[PDB]
């Protein structure tokens, strides 16, 4: 997925 | 020194070579055979018995003196 | 009771065609023995042989009259050396350079830089084992003086159902640009394009920081990715990381398909997936990556 | 005075039909053994992904487990199985040569020791990988051609029929090409197995022990006479009487090559030739045992 | 071993  | 005291000194010493050769036959094939589980479908599973050659060649021995 | 003295010329001579009688079988054993010797000189027979015909690729090869899948030496024309491959050939010619594959799990893909531009893994005849081929090869068989080439990705659910993408000019850059993937465009797939990003749905940047053209490669002693902390350390994987994953083809091996976020530790999907075509938290059963000039794929 | 006489003819006899008997069992084993050759045995080592020029680009390139891998050494010969070791002593060892069981025949003649003979390894047994290593000699050529790429060490590593390990290092070593007859030359010893190759059998004395140096000598072969034994009678060859190929003197303290003797113990009415032949290295055990391990590993040197 |  990706990221904060 | 009779004629067939002559024949029995040569088989005891017929005898006694062919104990050491055999003992030696039986090493060899041992090996040989094993050598043989690199390259071939199975070996034969075996073990040597260098104590029956062993027992008689001491027994040879006794009843050559 | 003690024998009679006329009777020790019979018995002496009896010993005699007996010692003589041994002595022969002796020789004629010794001679069986000999012949036992020329049958033990051969080694186990492998059954896994590497295939005579070599060329630049898989599909050179191929077109040099190889019929079958099986394991080839090849060497593109800037290479020093040369390296063996899995080269997976079709009943229409196409011979395709396969540079990565999972199936079972049973090969750890979190390894370090070195060990993703040399390679890990097993090849294997049958096609049946765990690989990356290595960047450094991958980059050599991709950019041969003015070849286009092409990039087919395949997946399989834990259901049967596979799915394939296609990616048009596929090339991996050299060590000095951190074996850097670009592609022209998407060719089409029922997989989905992952490499051009995912809507998440998190946040609207996702789709960017996920897709993966232009990215470089990384692993965790090396991190050449857009994201401040460390995508291939916590994803655990070696992969052309952004912030950090649309498509994952080297992340964990989850048995089944489905994991959730507590089978990880540091919380983020580190599974085998692609986005565009199965959730976050479904991990592929078999993966596939290889490569073909694209002048053959159509 | 005549007991004598029948007492003979009681005792031959009976040792003559013993014999008889153990001429039975060993026809019969033979026969088998023959049978059992009319179909091999069989590996299956899928390739690593990794190769290298030796074992040592391997592990620097992170191959990190023990098992064959393919090297090539320079791009003029085609790549080749051997078996890295990458465990001992830092790893990046390139086997040469490996002795463990009894499987493979070294009692070969010249063309087969060029070549290379046996089997480089075999699967790990549930695994399609072979991370085990065969009884194997590399081959001459092959040998000859690793050393000569630049300093080349050597790690000569046995083990005894009750467990106990000893090593037997070399800092340099080189093995010249088949124009010369093989050469070796080795030299910078350390270890716990006892100098055989520079100084001769520890237990031998002056001139007998000088006889048995293998530094500086020739590869011969039952079928190739290189001995530091100069004699007119065809029987009176190292590599007919010690059994396989080596770089015999005159003839050695150290014989890798042997015949692999069962158990370890093994004495002169035993052997072939009555010299003791057999996994050898005097300057530990002696000249009657005969190790249950041997192996001869090399590594590029960095002093 | 030697060989004298
Ligand atoms: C070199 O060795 C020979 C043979 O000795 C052999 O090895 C010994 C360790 C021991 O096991 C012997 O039984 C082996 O035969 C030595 O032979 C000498 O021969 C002469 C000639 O008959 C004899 O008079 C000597 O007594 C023998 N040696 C002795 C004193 O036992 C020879 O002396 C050795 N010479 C060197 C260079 O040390
Ligand atoms: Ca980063
Ligand atoms: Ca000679």
């Amino acid at each position: 997925g990706p990221r904060v | 020194v009779i004629e067939k005291v002559q024949h029995i000194q040569l088989l005891q010493k017929n005898v006694r070579a062919q104990l050491v050769d055999m003992k030696r036959l039986e090493v060899d094939i041992d090996i040989k055979i094993r050598s043989c589980r690199g390259s071939c479908s199975r070996a034969l599973a075996r073990e040597v018995d260098l104590k029956d050659y062993e027992d008689q060649q001491k027994q040879l021995e006794q009843v050559i003196a | 009771y003690e024998a009679s003295i006329l009777t020790h010329d019979s018995s002496i001579r009896y010993l005699q065609e007996i010692y003589n009688s041994n002595n022969q079988k002796i020789v004629n054993l010794k001679e069986k023995v000999a012949q036992l010797e020329a049958q033990c000189q051969e080694p186990c027979k492998d059954t896994v042989q590497i295939h005579d015909i070599t060329g630049k690729d898989c599909q050179d090869i191929a077109n040099k009259g190889a019929k079958q899948s099986g394991l080839y030496f090849i060497k593109p024309l800037k290479a020093n050396q040369q390296f063996l491959v899995y080269c997976e050939i079709d009943g229409s010619g196409n011979g395709w350079t396969v540079f990565q594959k999972r199936l079972d799990g049973s090969v750890d893909f979190k390894k370090n830089w070195i060990q993703y531009k040399e390679g890990f893994g097993h090849l294997s005849p049958t096609g049946t084992t765990e690989f990356w081929l290595g960047n450094e090869k991958i980059h050599l068989i991709s950019t041969q003086s003015a070849i286009p080439y092409a990039l087919r990705v395949e997946l399989e659910d834990w259901n049967g159902r596979t799915s394939t993408a296609d990616y048009a000019m596929f090339k991996v850059g050299p060590e000095a640009d951190k074996y850097r993937l670009t592609y022209a465009y998407f060719a089409g797939g029922d997989a989905g394009d992952a490499f051009d990003g995912f809507d998440f749905g998190d946040d609207p940047s996702d789709k960017f920081f996920t897709s993966h053209n232009g990215m470089q490669f990384s692993t965790w002693d090396n991190d050449n990715d857009k994201f401040e902390g460390n995508c291939a350390e916590q994803d655990g994987s070696g992969w052309w990381m952004n912030k950090c994953h649309a498509g994952h083809l080297n992340g964990v091996y989850y048995q089944g398909g489905t994991y959730s976020k507590a089978s990880t530790p540091n919380g983020y999907d580190n599974g085998i997936i692609w986005a565009t075509w199965k959730t976050r938290w479904y991990s592929m059963k078999k993966t596939t990556m290889k490569i073909i000039p694209f002048n053959r794929l159509t | 005075v005549n007991s004598n006489i029948p007492t003979n003819l009681r005792v031959l006899r009976s040792i003559l039909e013993n014999l008889r008997s153990k001429i039975q069992k060993l026809e019969s084993d033979v026969s088998a053994q023959m049978e059992y050759c009319r179909t091999p045995c069989t590996v299956s080592c899928n390739i690593p992904v990794v190769s290298g020029k030796e074992c040592e680009e391997i592990i620097r390139k992170g191959g990190e487990t023990s098992e064959m891998y393919l090297i090539q050494p320079d791009s003029s010969v085609k790549p080749y199985r051997v078996y890295c070791d990458m465990n001992t002593e830092n790893g990046g060892w390139t086997v040469i040569q490996n002795r463990q069981d009894g499987s493979v025949d070294f009692g070969r003649k010249w063309d087969p020791y060029k070549q290379g003979f046996g089997n480089v390894a075999t699967n790990t047994d549930g695994k399609n990988y072979c991370g085990l290593p065969g009884e194997y000699w590399l081959g001459n050529d092959k040998i000859s051609q690793l050393t000569r790429m630049g300093p080349t060490e050597l790690l000569i590593e046995m083990e005894d029929w009750k467990g106990d390990k000893v090593k037997a290092h070399y800092g340099g070593f080189t093995v010249q090409n088949e124009a010369n007859k093989y050469q070796i030359s080795v030299n910078k010893y350390r270890g716990t197995a006892g100098n055989a190759l520079m100084d001769g059998a520890s237990q031998l004395m002056g001139e007998n022990r000088t006889m048995t140096i293998h530094n500086g000598m020739f590869f011969s072969t039952y079928d190739r006479d290189n001995d530091g034994w100069l004699t007119s009678d065809p029987r009176k060859q190292c590599s007919k009487e010690d059994g396989g190929g080596w770089w015999y003197n005159r003839c050695h303290a150290a014989n890798p090559n042997g015949r692999y003797y069962w158990g370890g113990q093994y004495t002169w009415d035993m052997a072939k030739h009555g010299t003791d032949d057999g996994v050898v290295w005097m300057n530990w055990k002696g000249s009657w045992y005969s190790m249950r391990k041997m192996s001869m590993k090399i590594r590029p040197f960095f002093p």
